[PDB]
C-alpha cells in the first residue's frame, strides 16, 4: 500500500469512542473522482477492538468544509463487534462517485471501545493478499 | 383596381389579407398569433401571445375599433361583443 | 406463413435484371442524408477499456513578486471522464444455389452490402443524436441525453450540462431541438475501439451449411456487416442543445430562429480548435422556417450549403422533430 | 457500453412487485472475482417507478442454486422512489469481495409498484457523462 500524505483521511488515528476522521480532504473544487480511472481506498482498521457494540465509518462528503451538509458516498454499515480485526477492510474497494469539495471519515460506534485504531485513504495500488 | 405602373413601395403600408368571423370559446386556441376587432364594441377576454402563461386581460374596446397587443386566444368568458371578427 | 425473412426469388429477380446480371446502379431511395457520419472524427480507443478523457478542471493563480518575495507552489485540479461506446453488426443470408444462380456473385451481394451500410448509417445516426445509455444500456449515448435538462438562469461560467441547453420554450407533442457541435480531437469525434476496425466492416464469410428442426441442410452464403462506434463529448462547452422548439409556432410566425440561434451562438465556445470541423444539426423544418431573408452564405465552391456566421449548417434528416419536453432543473 | 448476455442478472425485468432477479449467475468455484484487475457492474435502474416506496436491492450471495442462507455483498438502501428514474444506479462501481458460491439480487419493496425495471449485470466499461 503506497499511502500518501496531503491525500489521507487519517494517519493511525484511534477509534473509541464517537469521533470523525482527523483530517478532512479538500479537493480544490467540488469535481468528480470515483467517475473515470478507478480510484481505490482503503478505510481499514488496523488495530483490535473491544467492548464497543458496532462500528459505523461512513465517508461523509459536504460542499462545504465543516461538514453541516451530511451526504453518504459509502457506508460501512453496522459491522458487528466480532469483525472489527486487523485488516478488515470496512468499505468499499474503490472511490464512490459523486465527491464534493470535502469528504470526510465518520466513525459512529454502538458503546466506546478500551481499543480500536483505523488508516483510512486513498492508496496507488490496493494490496490484496 | 388594377395595377400597371409600379411606384416606391415597402411603405405604404397595407392591411392584413386574412379574415375570419370568430366564435368565442372558453379552450380554443388559434394556431398563429391574430389581431381581432370587435365590430360592435363590448369587453373581451383574450389571451396575449408572448407570456406562455399569460392568463387575461378586458379591453373594452369601442365600436369599430382595434384591440391593441395581437391575440393568441378569444375567452367566451369575459366578452361582451357578439361580432368578433379576426384579421 | 410468410415470404419476407430470408432473401428470395422475387427480390433478386426484381434487382439483378436489365436483360441480363446484377446492376451496380441500386437507387437508395430510403437514404437519409445524415452529413453528422461525415463530419464526425473518428478515433482508436487507446485506453482500451472505454474512451477515457482528461479534462483540466481548476487553474494555478500566479502572483506578482514583491521586492524577492516568495511564491507559494500552485496546484491544477483536474477531472477525469470515461466514454463508453457500442456495437452494431447485420448478417445477410442468401441460398447458394440462389447466388449462383444469378449470373454474378460479387455485385448480388454488393448491392445487398449497400443496403446494409445505409440502413446501418440511419440507425447509427438516430442513435448518435437519440441515443441513451439510460434505457438501452447497449447504446452508446448519443447527443441528447447528456442534455436532457437546462438552467433557468445561466451561471456566469459554463459548469455543467444544463448550462448549455436553451430552452426555447415550447410543450406538445412537437417539439423539435437544434445542435451545435465542433468536431475535433479535443471536442467530439467517433471511437473504434481497440483492435476493431474504424467505421463500417463488410465480412464475406464464403459459403455455409445450415440446418433446421428436422435435419434440412442447404447452403447459404452469408456477408457479416459490423461497425462500432463510441460518442465522446471532450469539453462540451463545445455543444450546445436548442430544445423545445415547437414546429407548430415555428412554421407559423410565433418565434424567431434566428434569437435562438444568437443566442446558442453566445453560450458557445469560441472556436480556437485547430484542425476542427464544426457544424449546426437541424432538421429540414429549422432550414424551412430560416426563410426569414446581414447573415448570409459564404463561398464554398458555390454549395448548397448555409454558413449561418462562419459555420456550416447541415440539414441531417435524422433529427426527429416530435421529443419529449426537456425539464428544468430548478 | 458493451455489456452481453450471459454475466447478466436480469434484462429490463420489472420487479414491479416484491420479486428477485432471475438469472443467478452461479460459479462452481469460489473465485470471489473482484480482486485484483476490477470488473464493471451496474444495477441501475432502465424505466421509472411509479407507485413504489422503497427498493431495497440486495446482492445477496449463497452457496446453493436456492439462497437458503445468504450473503449481501452490496445493498442500496431504502431508496426512495423519487429518484427512482433512468439511470440511478444502486450499488458501487466495480465488483465486490465475498461472492462465495452462487449470486442473486434481491429485490424487496415496500409496496408494491405499477411500474419500474432495471438492468442489473455485468459491463465491460461503465458509462459516465
Amino acid at each position: 500500500m503506497i499511502m500518501d500524505k496531503e491525500n489521507t483521511f487519517s494517519y493511525k488515528q484511534a477509534i473509541t469512542g464517537t469521533a470523525v476522521s482527523t483530517n478532512v480532504i479538500d479537493l480544490g473544487v467540488s469535481r468528480d473522482i470515483g467517475k473515470g480511472v478507478p480510484v481505490p481506498i482503503i478505510i481499514q482498521v488496523v488495530e483490535d477492538f473491544a467492548d464497543a457494540t458496532s462500528l459505523t465509518a461512513t465517508l461523509q462528503t459536504s460542499e462545504t468544509e465543516n461538514f453541516s451538509s451530511a451526504t453518504t458516498l459509502a457506508t460501512s454499515g453496522a459491522v458487528p463487534v466480532a469483525d472489527l480485526t486487523a485488516g478488515k477492510q470496512l468499505a468499499v474497494q474503490y472511490m464512490p462517485l459523486g465527491t464534493q469539495r470535502y469528504l470526510r471519515v465518520n466513525y459512529t460506534v454502538s458503546g466506546t471501545a478500551t481499543a480500536g485504531a483505523v488508516t483510512a485513504g486513498v492508496v496507488m495500488s490496493h494490496q490484496q493478499n | 383596381d388594377i395595377q400597371t405602373s409600379v411606384a416606391f413601395d415597402r411603405q405604404v403600408g397595407r392591411f392584413p389579407p386574412r379574415a375570419e368571423v370568430v366564435t368565442p370559446s372558453n379552450s380554443e386556441e388559434f394556431t398563429s398569433g391574430v389581431s381581432v376587432f370587435s365590430n360592435d364594441g363590448g369587453d373581451i377576454s383574450v389571451v396575449p401571445l408572448l407570456p406562455y402563461g399569460s392568463a387575461a386581460i378586458v379591453v373594452t374596446v369601442a365600436a369599430g375599433g382595434f384591440v391593441p397587443f395581437m391575440v393568441r386566444k378569444v375567452n367566451a368568458t369575459g366578452t361582451t361583443s357578439t361580432s368578433i371578427v379576426a384579421v | 406463413t410468410l415470404g419476407n425473412t430470408y432473401l428470395t426469388l422475387a427480390d433478386v429477380q426484381k434487382q439483378k435484371d436489365g436483360k441480363g446480371n446484377v446492376t451496380s446502379e441500386i437507387i437508395e431511395m430510403l437514404a437519409e442524408t445524415n452529413p453528422i457520419l461525415e463530419d464526425m472524427v473518428v478515433m482508436e480507443c487507446n485506453d482500451g477499456t472505454g474512451h477515457l478523457t482528461t479534462i483540466r478542471t481548476g487553474l494555478p493563480q500566479a502572483t506578482w513578486r514583491r521586492l524577492y518575495e516568495g511564491v507559494q507552489p500552485a496546484k491544477s485540479t483536474t477531472r477525469q471522464i470515461k466514454d463508453s461506446t457500442g456495437t452494431l453488426e447485420a448478417w445477410s443470408e442468401v441460398d447458394e444455389k440462389l447466388v449462383k444462380l444469378s449470373k454474378d456473385k460479387q455485385q448480388l451481394m454488393l448491392n445487398e452490402a449497400a443496403a446494409f451500410l445505409e440502413g446501418m448509417n440511419q440507425t447509427m445516426a438516430s442513435t448518435l443524436f437519440y441515443g441513451n445509455t439510460a434505457t438501452d444500456a447497449v447504446k452508446f449515448m448519443g447527443l441528447a441525453p447528456r442534455f436532457n435538462a437546462y438552467r433557468a438562469a445561466r451561471n456566469l461560467k459554463p459548469v455543467d450540462t444544463a448550462d448549455q441547453v436553451i430552452d426555447a420554450g415550447g410543450t406538445g407533442s412537437d417539439l423539435t431541438s437544434i445542435w451545435m457541435v465542433v468536431w475535433g480531437d479535443r471536442t467530439a469525434h467517433g471511437l473504434y475501439p481497440e483492435g476493431t476496425s474504424a467505421g463500417l466492416q463488410r465480412e464475406y464469410l464464403g459459403a455455409e451449411t445450415k440446418e433446421l428442426g428436422d435435419g434440412g441442410v442447404y447452403r447459404v452464403v452469408r456477408e457479416k456487416f459490423e461497425w462500432d462506434l463510441g460518442l465522446t463529448v471532450r469539453d462540451f462547452r463545445y455543444v450546445v442543445r436548442i430544445a423545445n422548439i415547437d414546429v407548430s409556432d415555428l412554421q407559423a410566425g410565433t418565434i424567431d430562429i434566428y434569437a435562438l440561434l444568437r443566442k446558442a451562438y453566445y453560450r458557445l465556445e469560441n472556436r480556437v480548435i485547430t484542425g476542427g470541423r464544426a457544424a449546426l444539426y437541424c432538421n429540414a423544418d429549422v432550414t424551412e422556417a430560416m426563410d426569414a431573408a446581414r447573415l448570409t452564405p459564404m463561398q464554398v465552391d458555390g454549395k448548397e450549403v448555409m454558413m449561418y456566421r462562419g459555420i456550416p449548417v447541415r440539414e441531417c434528416d435524422a433529427i426527429l422533430s416530435t421529443e419529449t419536453a426537456v425539464p428544468s432543473v430548478a
